[PDB]
DNA sequence: TCTCGTGCCTGGTGTCTTTAATCC
DNA sequence: GGATTACACCCAAGACACCAGGCACGAGA
RNA sequence: GCCUGGUGUCUUGGGU
């Protein structure tokens, strides 16, 4: 009961930082994967 | 009687005539709870009226005060406030009556009391868990620290039971890092850590050979003796009492410029009182503190030598529960000083008029009455202006949803550690909880494992005077501390009474 | 001439000291008691004077020759901050520390007390002794309407109307002068005595409403 | 290495506060008090544990 | 407490009635007066409380022109002025009134 | 003393979490809600 | 409508729905800005136009 | 009828000393 | 030797400035 | 004869 009650907030914080790191990443019409600055993260999404 | 007299003075030159004004507090008397209408009429208050009309069920408290007037050419029952009465206690008007008349007062015979009534709302005090006072605990320290082991103690008096100060003994030096592995202590109201040997010398025992005879009781133990080696050499140049006491005073948070002729006499107070005050505070008894200090260092090194585990902070024998009694005394103490200073500040103006003060005009009962009411109503444990830093949640509205819930709520205990600090150690069900707190009953969520509930057959010690126990020990063969030598007593058992080393006995089995 | 009394390098020093707000007069008192009590003993308090200016909240000034005497004067005083906060005053600043510092008939003042608190009034005259001033004020009356007052439950301002008083609830004293409920009204204005300390004479700002009226 | 430290002590002679500088030479066990105002100097022995309050205390006793 | 308009000393008002002003009463005669007289020569309104311990060597006392008076509490500013009839009587006595009201 | 106090009030008006000095307090005893504290944390303008 | 519900609508790609929820269905407000300095310093009397 | 004392309301202004781990 | 970090949403009950000075009214002489 | 405003800040106890 302690573990479930404690470690739920540990993983809740993990998910929050992950979402903010990745939220602006979108597939564009040329197949590239880019963020809001237009930086290329992958030249083709999922490599396939 | 903790501060039994107020004293003023003026050296009359205006034919000098020292006129000390003195006020002495005497006997306490209690009256049954009384409702005083705006009319002025009074009657005995019973709880059912108190709930309905949002009143406070409380008893007026009267205190004898005595005036005296020293003059050298060279009162009665004043009312101090109202104290809320716990229902069904000995001072509640329901304790008598008897079953027939209980029904007429609209009181239910299944209601077992144990709670207060504040502005019509039923408030119960939650037992507060704290660490025991006057016990030595040894803990290990984390890797990025020059300290590896620490001994700690919070000293608290027996009378009243109240906190005084806290003291630590730290062992510096990491594993093959920290060079000289010496030991310094921490003293209340001194800014810097002071090596152990210096404080031994500062108490009146100066040659090395006596110092080591007070700590280690095994001349063969060369490992322990090697670890005390750097402590001797780092405090060698302090070779007598006077320069030791002055070395202390030059750090103790005072003012700049109190000179050696007096800076000693200021440090002698920091050693006589505040440092281990639970042993004694009268003069000419420094033999007990020196012997006790040696015990601490001995315990510190046993853990550092891996001959004894570090103490388990969760062992229930090292814990205490503060219930209604002790909690009210600590709050009443704070408020009674506040009332005292308002009397003192009022005398300095009312005596410049040279007019006999009518006493009843120098005791404002709102200080205690509003103080107790506010803290019991909100749970904020302290003066109202200091609501933060004070502990919250000590008083709570009594849950009356069902009968079982009332029983549980009156038997609840709280550990005030927080929600800050994850880990597990204060939250786990420790083995020593067996038979003392319930293994099943604990809240879900943030309080899980910190709020506990007393097992069905548990009880709480009310407290007992230690003085009859001392008399019994000396009558059956306990020998004083001045007669004790590790060469002669290489095998006898040490005897502790409330954490102070008081004697030694050679045949413990019969005792 | 006052100019011959200016301080010089031969005069004692003056230190300022921080004290609990509102306790400045008490500290000055306490210093005097200590000085007088120790006069002629082997350990006199070697201060000459001490004082506190209202304009300078939270400070006492103490005159002496040695700093140690300042510490001596304040030792044990519960109204003084324990921090070693005293400061030295320059000789050229001394007289300004002791600077002691209006009201004319026909001028305006603002009332500071009572139902007329905040109201603009003309100074009509002052008492012979010199304490209270007779003020001409727009009244705030009810003509006894609900009889069988405060500044929060007062009446609107309106010139006294003697025919309204005649109708509803009055002693004629002269041309245009009536005493109504034991107050005097002349040509519609209240004439009432106020302590000079109960009026404001400086930095008055007439309001929009007052510009419309006066 | 020597330690040059400013203090908040009052010079026992000129009475200027916050104008006493302490130079502690531990290599030779010699501590030095200096006044940034009237320019006086006072020397005293120091150990390894000493601090500006230790020699300033010795200076108060050296006068009285 | 009231402040003497002539010398600036601060005393309980009844003192002005009981003993007169300790600095001034040779000319002011407040001891043998009525309350109306005492209240015309002393003020309930004053500012700047001064402990004068050493009148004759205090610069503060010299500036306030209380250097020839007795140790005591004095006021920097005393509000009001002596009545013209009393000023006239003091002048008959060779005493020059310098108002202490600023 | 008076100029430093104007500096103080203008500072705690914008930020009342200045490290190393006591917080400005209301007469109720609780700290003043400065503008900086309005924007940070779970209940402030941005996250709340 | 908390931070975690915001993220779910992004994942669905329902950009239109998310805009409406947080404006028309809540605290939508009209402001005027100056085309030169970009501040909300415009004084707009709409009946006087 | 006058003076003194007490109570209520309004305005202005603070202070005796007394939870733990991480990186940058 | 310093702060900043520490799940989400929701329900409900339970609380609130102090002291000093001045003015007005009432009671007693 | 259309419009129509009832608080906040905490603390504590709970639900998933
Ligand atoms: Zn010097
Ligand atoms: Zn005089
Ligand atoms: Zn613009």
């Amino acid at each position: 009961l302690i573990d479930t009650a404690v470690k739920t907030a540990e993983t809740g914080y993990i998910q929050r930082r992950l979402v903010k790191a990745l939220e602006d990443i979108m597939v564009h019409y040329d197949g590239t994967t880019r963020n809001s600055l237009g930086d290329i993260i992958q030249f083709l999404y999922g490599e396939d | 009687w903790e501060e039994p007299r107020l004293i003023l003075d003026q050296p009359a030159q205006h034919d000098n005539i020292n006129k000390r004004y003195e006020i002495r507090f005497g006997k306490i008397y209690l009256s049954r709870p009384t409702m005083t209408e705006a009319d002025g009429t009074t009657h005995a208050m019973f709880p059912q009226e108190a709930r309905l009309r949002n009143l406070t069920y409380s008893s007026p408290v009267y205190l004898d005060m005595e005036k005296s007037m020293f003059t050298s050419i060279d009162g009665n029952k004043v009312h101090i406030g109202k104290v809320p009465i716990m229902l069904r206690s000995k001072f509640c008007s329901l304790r008598t009556l008897d079953e027939v008349d209980l029904y007429k007062m609209k009181e239910c015979p299944y209601d077992m009391g144990g709670y207060f009534v504040i502005n019509g709302s039923e408030k119960v005090l939650i037992a507060q868990e704290r660490s025991a006072a006057n016990i030595v605990q040894v803990f290990k320290k984390a890797a990025p620290s020059p300290i590896s082991h620490v001994a700690e103690i919070r000293s608290a008096l027996e009378k009243g039971s109240r906190l005084i100060s806290t003291m630590q003994i730290k062992l510096y030096g990491r594993e093959d890092k920290g060079t000289g592995r010496t030991i310094k202590a921490t003293l209340p109201y001194v800014k810097q850590d002071i090596p152990i040997v210096i404080v031994f010398r500062a108490l009146g025992v100066v040659p090395d050979g006596e110092i080591l005879q007070h700590i280690c009781y095994d001349e063969n133990d060369w490992q322990m003796l090697e670890m005390l080696k750097p402590c001797i050499e780092e405090g060698f140049v302090i070779q007598d009492k006077e320069v030791a006491l002055d070395f202390i005073g030059r750090r103790g948070s005072a003012a700049l410029g109190i000179r050696r002729e007096k800076r000693i006499q200021y440090a002698k107070d920091i050693l006589q009182k505040e440092l281990l005050p639970h042993i004694t505070q009268e003069e000419g008894f420094e033999t007990r503190k020196t012997f006790f200090l040696g015990y601490m260092v001995n315990r510190l090194l046993l853990c550092a030598l891996e001959r004894k585990d570090q103490d388990d902070r969760d062992h229930f024998g090292k814990k205490r529960l503060d219930l209604a009694g002790p909690l009210l005394a600590n709050l009443f103490r704070i408020l009674f000083r506040k009332l005292t200073r308002e009397i003192y500040r009022y005398m300095q103006r009312c005596i410049e008029t040279d007019r006999d003060f009518n006493l009843n005009l120098a005791v404002k009962s709102t200080t205690i009455t509003s103080g107790l009411k506010y803290s019991l109503a909100t749970g904020n444990w302290g003066e109202q202006k200091k609501a933060m830093s004070s502990r919250a949640g000590v008083s709570q509205v009594l849950n009356r949803y069902t009968y079982s819930s009332t029983l549980s709520h009156l038997r609840r205990t709280n550990t005030p550690i927080g929600r800050d600090g994850k880990l597990a150690k204060p939250r786990q069900l420790h083995n020593t909880h067996w038979g003392l707190v319930c293994p099943a009953e604990t809240p879900e969520g943030q309080a899980c494992g910190l709020v506990k509930n007393l097992s069905l057959l548990s009880g709480i010690s009310i407290g007992s005077p230690s003085e009859p126990i001392i008399n019994f020990l000396e009558e059956w063969g306990m020998e004083p501390l001045e007669d004790y030598d590790p060469a002669q007593h290489t095998k006898s058992t040490r005897i502790f009474v409330n954490g102070v080393w008081t004697g030694i006995h050679r045949d413990p089995s019969m005792l | 001439p006052q100019r011959l009394l200016i301080p010089t390098v031969d005069d004692p020093g003056i230190w300022g000291v921080k004290v609990r707000l509102g306790k400045e007069k008490d500290v000055v008192r306490q210093i005097l008691k200590k000085k007088l009590a120790r006069e002629g003993t082997k350990n006199p308090l070697e201060i000459y004077s001490a004082f506190q200016r209202d304009s300078f909240k939270g400070h006492v000034y103490i005159e002496a020759r040695k700093a140690e005497a300042i510490n001596d004067a304040l030792k044990g005083n519960v109204n003084v901050f324990s921090n070693n906060s005293k400061f030295l005053v320059g000789i050229v600043e001394y007289k300004d520390l002791l600077r002691p510092v209006k009201l004319t008939r026909g001028s305006y003042v603002r009332v500071k007390n009572g139902k007329f608190k905040g109201d603009l009034a003309q100074v009509d005259e002052v008492l012979e002794n010199g304490l209270e001033a007779r003020l001409k004020l727009v009244p705030r009356l009810d003509y006894g309407k609900d009889l069988s007052y405060t500044s929060k439950f007062r009446p609107a301002q309106r010139l006294f109307s003697e025919a309204e008083a005649r109708v509803h609830e009055i002693r004629r004293d002269r041309d245009g002068f009536v005493t109504y409920g034991g107050e005097e009204y002349y040509e519609g204005f209240l004439y009432k005595t106020f302590r000079l300390q109960n009026l404001i004479v400086n930095s008055i700002n007439p309001t929009l409403n007052e510009l419309s009226l006066f | 290495i020597k330690q040059k430290l400013e203090t908040q002590f009052t010079c026992l002679f000129c009475n200027h506060d916050n104008s006493v500088v302490c130079t502690l030479d531990k290599k030779n066990s010699i501590g030095l008090l200096e006044c940034k105002k009237c320019n006086l100097s006072f020397q005293a022995p120091i150990n390894s544990l000493s601090q500006p309050i230790d020699i300033y205390s010795d200076w108060i006793d050296a006068c009285e | 407490e009231r402040a003497c308009m002539l010398c600036g000393i601060v005393l309980p008002g009844r003192v002005f009635m009981q003993n007169g002003c300790p600095n001034c009463d040779s000319v002011l005669n407040l001891r043998d007066s009525d309350q109306a007289t005492v209240n015309e020569c002393t003020s309930s309104s004053f500012e700047g409380l001064v402990a004068v311990g050493d009148n004759e060597h205090s610069w503060v006392a010299k500036w306030l022109r209380v250097d020839r008076f007795q140790p005591g509490l004095y006021a920097v500013r005393v509000d009001g002025r002596l009545p013209s009839d009393i000023v006239a009587a003091l002048e008959q006595y060779g005493v020059y009134y310098r108002p202490r009201d600023g | 003393e008076v100029e430093q106090l104007l500096q103080f009030h203008v500072a705690t008006y914008m930020d009342n979490d200045i490290a190393g000095q006591p917080q400005a307090l209301q007469k109720s005893g609780r700290p003043v809600k400065a503008i900086r504290a309005r924007l940070k944390g779970k209940e402030g303008r941005l996250r709340g | 409508f908390g931070e975690m519900e915001r993220d779910c609508m992004i994942a669905h790609g329902a950009a239109g729905f998310l805009k409406e929820r947080l404006m028309e269905a809540s605290d939508a407000f009209r402001v005027h800005v100056c085309g030169i300095c970009g501040l909300m310093s415009v004084i707009a009397n709409l009946k006087k136009n």
